[PDB]
């Protein structure tokens, strides 16, 4: 199939092992899971542009609505998980080992 | 030697032994969110490349 | 569970995005109109086992 | 298994088709012991809140038994009904099918050979 | 919070999950799901300390990473197909992204490891809504993929989440933590009998939510929430120790009662596909569960641990607490096998 | 009982389990069948109605 | 058999209505108005078996255990109403209920007439005998006692799960009266070999095979009184009644099959007597010899003769009594010195004569004494394992000897010597305690006057 | 009366009885139909067991 | 790495001794990797050495155990003539466990992973004779 539909691809699965292979930061995790929703959006936007599917042309803007909202309700837990520690990082997130 | 040891050695404190050590095992996670999810990208690539679940 | 709510009460909730051979807004036809529509009246009815 | 049979008629608890069947009958015994199970029901209830069990509330018990037998005669209707879809896809598949399913050429045992295995 | 909210937010949180069940467009599946999501957030830092906080951040971090590899599922389906009928899947890829997605959120094996630690982080009844409520809407998009989904994957979650749902709640004694790995467990069985005959599939499902409301209503009823205080039942409510009792070897699936039900109706339909190792060894890992459940039943009913002296004070109060549907879960939960044959109406 | 009571009781008992044995044996068969073929009213997994297709002269001719 | 179910059943209602002083007496009662009411169930035909409906039937093997089973309920009450006294009313009567519905589950145990449902029943009589073991026995280890009865049982029983649904799934039926017609050979495959392990296992289990019976000398020691009663007398029989049921689909394969489990018991049998020469428990010899008592019964069902099958049900009925009597004697001396230690309490024939007199019949059936149904089922065990090998009569005979030897030594070191100086709480024999020996003795005795009736199908 | 609970077991026992009987009617499809025992009926005689 | 078990399963049984010994080795390999791999997953080393110390001796573990019972099952299956019999990869798979219990430098876990692995072993064999089926196709 088309080429850049391989460069949309990979950059979710960047995304996706960014998301998968945390550092300290969550915030740094929120923004892999967004870059995930944004390359979601690209091929979505690139498939039904190309397909001429004129109804689905609404579809991506409800993919990001939907989902910034959800990136709304992620950074309200990180300021909760701030608003304990001080900071956002995971290794504070522990406790529930016991 | 036989009904107080060995025949209640083979079968049953040795089954018991397993399902506690394996129970030991499987519990003794550190709650790190960071590790679970590093195990949840070695799972994806176990499956796509090793195990094929995608063809 | 695909509690088919929809044809039950003979609503369209979700129906018309489907597919791209649906009614579309200004008669816009997809660049795949008419291979999906032969498509979808092939395998129409006879089941995914039989239409696979 | 049977979803594509329901789901032409979609979302009915009993189609008009379960009005050929006959209904199951207030003495049916699957209908009674739903029943008991109201009457359980009715008696864990004064148990848990620390009534007299067989005497507190029977309005209370009497609704949990006309509950469980209402509730239960529908669900027999229906399961009823799912045997006998069960069974009319079964026969008539099988009358417009012969060549899967052929009358088997039943031999006596006169010529069935069978191997004596002696126990001694 | 306020009763309005609380009432508009599970609105909100049954709406997502009978928006899943109802659309016949991926879009409004995953609209569903999101909606599930962002309702259910509220439900778990009801009470506002670190654990609720911590719980509710594992569990919007895994299901949202579900909710990314399902939309992607969604979008090769589009590429591969041109079409979004929640149906089969056009693709082995997008199945098996599909397919770790949906296990991401019923929290299946080997992506179990955050229902043990939300569970313990939320209340009782947060936990009962996503040990019961939170399974419905991702067993209904498996219930309508299963012409694409790939048997190697689907049962080799299903014994991992069996075998891990095993030996996890052997080691514990927190209860909240004993009812995940249950859960990890019955997920495993649920999903092993899908491809074969989802009607048990459904089955299971509609047991296992009876058995565990019905366990998560004792545990609210007795504000019980270790091994160690369930064990002070006895000396406050005698008539609770019996009903975690037969509910505790109901889920166990000792016949005669009818949480034996669903795993002999499964084994009922894995033999008739000529699968013999496979559910036996399922039937006896599901030793392990049943022993752990022992272990609960010694504690509580069977013997009688020492008490404290100011339970004597609560002698004197009868429970206010509205145990909401309990006889009749309690009943269901038990004495349901002689009516095994109405499961017919699930098919 | 008489002897003639258990006997014939007997009878009914057993072509009552027999019927009901090849009853299962038949219903396994059937199962089979459907699956493999896809042809009778069992396993119709659902694909796309063909209602839903706008049949109207659209904005371009070549469709 | 619904004629049984239901008084059965209406056992709940008369324990649960009776008056606080009344619970053991109408119970006593209705329960030996049942057991009077068994004795029905000997319309039996040479020929054809009775068979009530598509769900029950009663041949010549199951109504000698259904006569047992419904019999044992009342001497259980008798047995278990004393060290009950100070319990609370309500747990009282959850332990009659927890009776009453292992009684419900016995007596449609055993006639089943379809496999699953013999299955259901089968692993349901482990839920009231667990409650009861771990609830009303005495000592700490009943919860570990617990442990193994369950665990032992439900491992040997789920493979059996599994090849009686695939025997539903095959021959299309587990109707026994439709496979008694419909019986297919079982040719040599290691895919027969496990079909035949998974058969026979579980029952193996609940004889219990020498090997595999380490949760017996603690289920049956950790237990109270009506709980080793019902295990001795009934829950060990489940074994060797589906093991003839279920022999039936394994053959020819059963032929080599049966090889090492009959090892298994020829040697086990020589050792757990010879264990009981060394027990200091009274209650664990008593369990241990069970062990070698249902050996015999085990080798009898393989080797699949007809004198070995008569051999084998007269040896369940009979160990069935006997073994229910040598607990209740245990019990009436552990009620006065509050120990299982046998050699703590000697001489009691000095200070109980009578009593001394029911633990010289119960020794004397023990050891198999003629003309007793003990003697009649161990000798028709002997002839058909001389038949089956030659040289079996060794450890035939060498069993005789070891089990004379513990029995009377049994007799010796409690009844006989001098008396123990220290111990001084031996009451008389009470009259409930010679009534529960002499409806255990009784009917033991009576019965070498008509065996037919405990000789099986095939008498 | 007041020795009404001697009379649920035996009652149980009746009814439990007449459950049997009224379940063998239900079995009755080879009555005098077995090739062993088929017979011509006696005059006043309609069945030949209940 | 279903690859693997087939150039595993093409080989005759005691033919070819050597190619059987190290396909057993790289299905050995495989399974060491994946338990290394979700070793030093969920518990964390505390250093790269470490990591890749417990790597190694996790993978020569299980490598070892899949060369010696690949090893004795193909020379026992030459020296038995008797390809398709279970008993060689019974004595097989006890070679393995004390393979494997001499990686754990113990006896008593050497014995239990004789008597287990090796019945484990001959299931298998059992199973590639009669064609048991643990992921079997839905078919009814
Ligand atoms: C063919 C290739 C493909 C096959 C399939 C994949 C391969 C793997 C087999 C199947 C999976 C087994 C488990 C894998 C992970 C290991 C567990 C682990 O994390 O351990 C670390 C850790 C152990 O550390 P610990 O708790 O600190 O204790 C260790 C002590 O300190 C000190 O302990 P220590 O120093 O003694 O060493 C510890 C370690 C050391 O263990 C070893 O070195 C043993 C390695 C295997 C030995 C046997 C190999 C035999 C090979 C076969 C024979 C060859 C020929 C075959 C020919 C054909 C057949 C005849 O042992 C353990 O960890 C024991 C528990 C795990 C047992 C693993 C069993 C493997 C079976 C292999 C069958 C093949 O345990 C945990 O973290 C427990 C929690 C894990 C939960 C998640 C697990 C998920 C696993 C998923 C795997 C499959 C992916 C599914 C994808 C598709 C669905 C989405
Ligand atoms: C019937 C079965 C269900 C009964 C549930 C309620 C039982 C109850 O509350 O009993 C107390 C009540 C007497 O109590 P009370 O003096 O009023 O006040 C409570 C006490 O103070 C109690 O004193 P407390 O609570 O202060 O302390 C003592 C403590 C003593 O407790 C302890 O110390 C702890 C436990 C001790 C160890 C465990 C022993 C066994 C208990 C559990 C059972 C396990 C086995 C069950 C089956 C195996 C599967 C697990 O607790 C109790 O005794 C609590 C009372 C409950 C005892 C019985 C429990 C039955 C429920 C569980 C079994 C049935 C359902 C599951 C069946 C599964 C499948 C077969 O008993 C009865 O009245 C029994 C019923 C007798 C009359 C029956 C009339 C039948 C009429 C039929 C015709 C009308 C209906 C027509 C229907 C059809 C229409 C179409
Ligand atoms: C169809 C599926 C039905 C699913 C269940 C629906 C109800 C439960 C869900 C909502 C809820 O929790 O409601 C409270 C719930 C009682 O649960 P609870 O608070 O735990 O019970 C404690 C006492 O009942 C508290 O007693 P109380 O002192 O507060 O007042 C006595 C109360 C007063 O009752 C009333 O006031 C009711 C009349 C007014 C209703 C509204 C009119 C506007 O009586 C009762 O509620 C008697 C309990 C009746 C049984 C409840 C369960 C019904 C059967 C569920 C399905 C069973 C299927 C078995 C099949 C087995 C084989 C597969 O239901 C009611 O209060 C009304 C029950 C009406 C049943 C109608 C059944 C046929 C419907 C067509
Ligand atoms: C699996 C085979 C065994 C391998 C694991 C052994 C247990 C874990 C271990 O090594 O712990 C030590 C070690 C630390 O524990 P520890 O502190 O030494 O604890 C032991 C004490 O030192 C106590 O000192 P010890 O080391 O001397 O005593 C340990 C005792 C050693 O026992 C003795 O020394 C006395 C008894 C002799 C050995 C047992 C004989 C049993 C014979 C079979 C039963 C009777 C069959 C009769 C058949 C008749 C007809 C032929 O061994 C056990 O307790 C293991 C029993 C067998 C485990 C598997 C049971 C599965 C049952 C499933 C249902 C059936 O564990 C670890 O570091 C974790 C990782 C270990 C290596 C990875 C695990 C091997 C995975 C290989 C692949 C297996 C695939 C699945 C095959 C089976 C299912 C199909
Ligand atoms: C208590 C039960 C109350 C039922 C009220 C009526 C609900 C209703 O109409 O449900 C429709 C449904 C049959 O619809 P159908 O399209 O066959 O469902 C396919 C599911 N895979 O009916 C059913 O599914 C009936 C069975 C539901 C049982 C749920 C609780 C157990
Ligand atoms: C400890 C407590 C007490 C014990 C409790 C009971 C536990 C054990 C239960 C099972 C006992 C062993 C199985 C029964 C043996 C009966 C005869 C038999 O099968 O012999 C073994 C077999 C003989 O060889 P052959 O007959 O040629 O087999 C080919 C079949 N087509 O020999 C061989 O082929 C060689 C060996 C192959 C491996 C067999 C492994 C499976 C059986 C054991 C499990
Ligand atoms: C053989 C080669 C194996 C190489 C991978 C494992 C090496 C390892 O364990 O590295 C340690 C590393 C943790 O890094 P560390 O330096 O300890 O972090 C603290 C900050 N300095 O650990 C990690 O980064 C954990 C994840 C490593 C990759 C796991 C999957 C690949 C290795 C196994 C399959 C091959
Ligand atoms: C207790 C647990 C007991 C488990 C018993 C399992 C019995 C064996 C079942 C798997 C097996 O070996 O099947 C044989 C099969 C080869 O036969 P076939 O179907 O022709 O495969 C070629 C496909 N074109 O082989 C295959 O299908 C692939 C090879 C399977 C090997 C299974 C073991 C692998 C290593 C351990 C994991």
């Amino acid at each position: 199939m088309s080429l850049v539909y391989m460069n949309i691809m990979m950059a979710f699965t960047v995304s996706l092992t960014g998301l998968l292979m945390y550092r300290s930061h969550l915030m740094s995790s929120l923004l892999c899971l967004e870059g995930m929703m944004l390359s979601l959006f690209i091929l979505a936007t690139l498939m039904i542009l190309n397909s001429h599917f004129t109804l689905a042309s609404m579809m991506p803007i409800i993919l990001l609505v939907f989902a910034a909202c959800e990136a709304a309700l992620g950074l309200s837990l990180l300021v909760m998980v701030s608003n304990t520690y001080g900071t956002d990082y995971v290794q504070n997130l522990n406790l529930l080992q016991c | 030697l036989l009904d107080l040891i060995w025949l209640e050695t083979i079968l049953p404190k040795t089954i018991s032994l397993a399902q506690m050590k394996m129970s030991t095992t499987i519990t003794s996670q550190k709650g790190l969110i960071k590790l679970y999810f590093l195990s949840f990208l070695i799972t994806i690539l176990i499956s796509t490349t090793l195990l094929n679940f995608h063809e | 569970p695909f509690f088919d709510v929809q044809k039950k009460l003979g609503v369209d909730l979700d129906h018309w995005m489907t597919i791209q051979s649906a009614e579309q807004p200004h008669r816009i036809p997809a660049r795949c109109h008419a291979f999906e529509k032969e498509w979808i009246e092939c395998a129409h009815g006879i089941g995914s086992i039989r239409a696979e | 298994m049977m979803t594509g049979r329901q789901a032409r008629a979609p979302l009915q608890f009993l189609p008009d088709e379960a009005r050929s069947l006959p209904p199951p009958k207030l003495t049916d015994p699957r209908l009674a012991y739903i029943g008991f199970l109201g009457y359980c029901s009715g008696l864990i209830d004064n148990a848990i809140r620390r009534r007299p069990v067989l005497s507190a509330g029977l309005h209370r018990q009497f609704l949990y038994i006309t509950s469980f037998v209402f509730v239960g005669y529908y669900l027999l209707k229906r399961q009823d009904y799912m045997y006998a879809v069960r069974d009319h896809d079964m026969f008539s598949y099988i009358k417009s099918h012969p060549e899967d399913f052929p009358e088997k050429d039943k031999k006596t045992y006169r010529e069935v050979f069978e191997e004596f295995h002696p126990v001694r | 919070m306020n009763p309005i909210i609380l009432i508009i937010i599970l609105m909100t949180v049954m709406l997502g999950t009978i928006i899943v069940m109802i659309s016949t467009h991926w879009l409004l599946i995953w609209i569903g799901f999101e909606m599930n999501m962002l309702a259910i957030i509220p439900i778990m830092m009801k009470k506002h300390n670190p654990r609720a906080t911590e719980a509710s951040t594992k569990y919007f971090l895994t299901q949202s990473t579900a909710s990314m590899l399902l939309m992607m599922a969604i979008i090769i389906n589009l590429m591969f197909s041109g079409q979004w009928t929640v149906m089969k899947l056009f693709n082995p890829m997008a199945s098996m992204l599909m397919t770790m997605a949906l296990a991401m959120k019923l929290g299946m094996a080997p992506f179990h490891f955050w229902v043990p630690e939300v569970t313990q982080g939320i209340p009782l009844s947060s936990g009962l809504i996503l040990l019961t409520w939170q399974k419905l809407a991702p067993m209904s998009v498996l219930y309508q993929i299963l012409p694409s989904i790939n048997l190697d994957l689907i049962l080799t979650l299903s014994i991992l989440s069996i075998t891990i749902g095993g030996w996890g709640g052997l080691n514990q004694t927190q209860l909240r933590k004993i009812m995940a790995y249950s859960s990890i467990a019955h997920m495993g069985w649920m999903t092993a009998v899908l491809l074969y005959n989802p009607t048990m599939t459904l089955l299971n499902l509609i047991i296992y939510i009876i058995m565990t409301s019905t366990m998560f209503t004792l545990f609210m009823a007795n504000s019980t929430t270790t091994t160690l205080s369930l064990s002070h039942t006895w000396n406050k409510a005698p008539i609770m120790t019996i009903l975690v009792l037969i509910t505790l070897l109901s889920m166990g699936g000792l016949p005669p009662l009818s949480g034996f039900m669903p795993k002999w109706m499964i084994i009922q339909e894995m033999t008739k596909n000529d699968s013999i190792i496979l559910p036996t060894l399922m039937a006896i890992t599901a030793l392990l569960n049943l022993y752990f459940y022992m272990r609960l039943t010694y504690s509580t009913a069977l013997t009688m641990f020492p008490s404290t002296n100011n339970m004597k004070m609560k002698w004197q109060f009868p429970t206010t607490k509205r145990m909401t549907l309990l006889p009749t879960m309690t009943v269901l939960s038990t004495m349901l096998l002689p009516l095994t044959p109405i499961l017919s109406i699930l098919e | 009982d008489a002897p003639e009571k258990n006997y014939e009781r007997t009878m009914a008992i057993l072509q009552i389990e027999s019927e009901k044995a090849e009853l299962r044996l038949k219903e396994l068969e059937v199962r089979r069948l459907m699956r493999a073929k896809g042809d009778g009213p069992w396993f119709q997994y659902p694909t796309i109605d063909k209602a839903l297709i706008d049949h109207s002269p659209k904005a371009t001719p070549d469709n | 058999m619904l004629k049984y179910i239901i008084p059965t059943m209406m056992l709940m209602p008369l324990t649960w209505l009776s008056k606080n002083s009344m619970i053991w007496i109408n119970t006593t009662l209705h329960s030996l108005l049942i057991s009077l009411t068994s004795l029905l169930l000997l319309n039996q035909f040479g020929d054809n078996s009775l068979n009530f409906s598509l769900t029950f039937f009663s041949d010549s093997l199951s109504t000698p255990l259904l006569i047992l089973t419904m019999w044992l309920l009342p001497l259980m009450l008798m047995a278990s109403q004393h060290h009950l006294s100070k319990e609370n009313l309500a747990r009282k009567k959850l332990f009659i209920s927890m009776l009453i519905l292992l009684q419900l589950f016995l007596i449609m145990t055993f006639t089943a007439t379809e496999l699953i449902f013999f299955y259901i029943m089968f692993e349901a009589t482990l839920v009231p005998t667990l409650i009861i073991i771990t609830r009303w026995g005495n000592q700490t280890e009943r919860l570990n006692a617990g442990l193994y009865f369950l665990f032992y049982t439900l491992a040997g029983s789920l493979p059996l799960l599994v090849a009686l649904i695939y025997i539903q799934n095959t021959m299309g039926s587990l109707n026994f009266l439709i496979l008694q017609y419909w019986v297919q050979p079982m040719p040599n495959s290691w895919s027969n070999t496990f079909m035949w392990l998974a058969c026979m296992m579980a029952f193996m289990v609940k004889m219990p095979l020498y090997g595999l019976h380490l949760w017996l000398p603690k289920a049956h020691v950790e237990a109270p009184i009506a709980g080793s009663m019902v295990l001795a007398a009934i829950l060990l029989k489940l074994g060797g009644y589906g093991m003839m049921r279920i022999t039936l689909l394994l053959n020819p394969i059963t032929d080599f099959m049966a090889y090492p489990f009959i090892m298994l018991s020829l040697w086990g049998m020589i050792m757990t007597s010879s264990i009981c020469l060394r027990q200091t428990d009274l209650k664990s010899l008593i369990a241990y010899s069970s062990v070698s008592h249902m050996a015999l019964v085990i080798v009898a069902i393989l080797i699949q003769t007809p004198w070995s099958y008569m051999g084998a049900t007269a040896l369940m009925i009979a160990h069935g009594l006997t073994s229910s009597m040598l607990f209740c004697l245990a019990n009436s001396n552990y009620e006065r010195v509050h120990s299982r230690t046998m050699i703590l309490a000697r001489g009691l024939q000095t200070l109980l004569p009578l009593m001394a007199a029911w633990w010289l019949l119960a020794s004397l059936t023990n050891l198999a004494l003629p003309p007793s149904i003990n003697l009649i089922g161990e000798l028709f065990v002997v002839m058909s394992t001389f038949s089956w090998s030659n040289i079996t009569i060794i450890l035939m005979g060498l069993n005789m000897v070891i089990t004379a030897l513990y029995s009377l030594y049994m007799l010796i070191t409690t009844q006989r010597g001098k008396h123990t100086h220290h111990i001084n709480n031996i009451l008389p024999s009470f009259t409930r305690e010679n009534a529960l020996m002499s409806l255990h003795m009784l009917p033991l005795l009576l019965l070498s006057l008509n065996p037919k009736i405990i000789l099986g199908p095939l008498y | 009366r007041d020795h009404w609970i001697h009379v649920l077991v035996p009652v149980g026992f009746v009814f439990g009885y007449y459950l049997d009987r009224k379940n063998d009617e239900k079995l009755a499809a080879f009555r005098n139909k077995s090739l062993l025992y088929k017979r011509e009926l006696k005059p006043q005689e309609e069945v030949t067991w209940k | 790495a279903k690859t693997l078990l087939h150039q595993y399963w093409d080989i005759p049984e005691g033919t070819e001794c050597h190619r059987k010994t190290y396909a057993a080795t790289s299905i050995g390999g495989a399974s060491g990797l994946v338990v290394s791999a979700y070793s030093v997953a969920l518990k964390t080393p505390t250093s790269f050495l470490e990591g890749v110390a417990r790597t190694g001796r996790y993978t020569f573990t299980a490598a070892a155990i899949g060369a010696i019972f690949g090893l004795t099952s193909c020379i026992s299956a030459q020296v038995r003539e008797k390809p398709d019999d279970p008993l060689n990869y019974l004595i097989g798979g006890c070679a393995g466990g004390l393979t494997l219990g001499a990686r754990t430098r113990s006896y008593g876990i050497g014995a239990a992973a004789c008597a287990y692995m090796g019945l484990t072993a001959a299931l298998v064999k059992m199973g590639q004779l009669e064609g048991w089926k643990v992921f079997a196709e839905p078919k009814v």
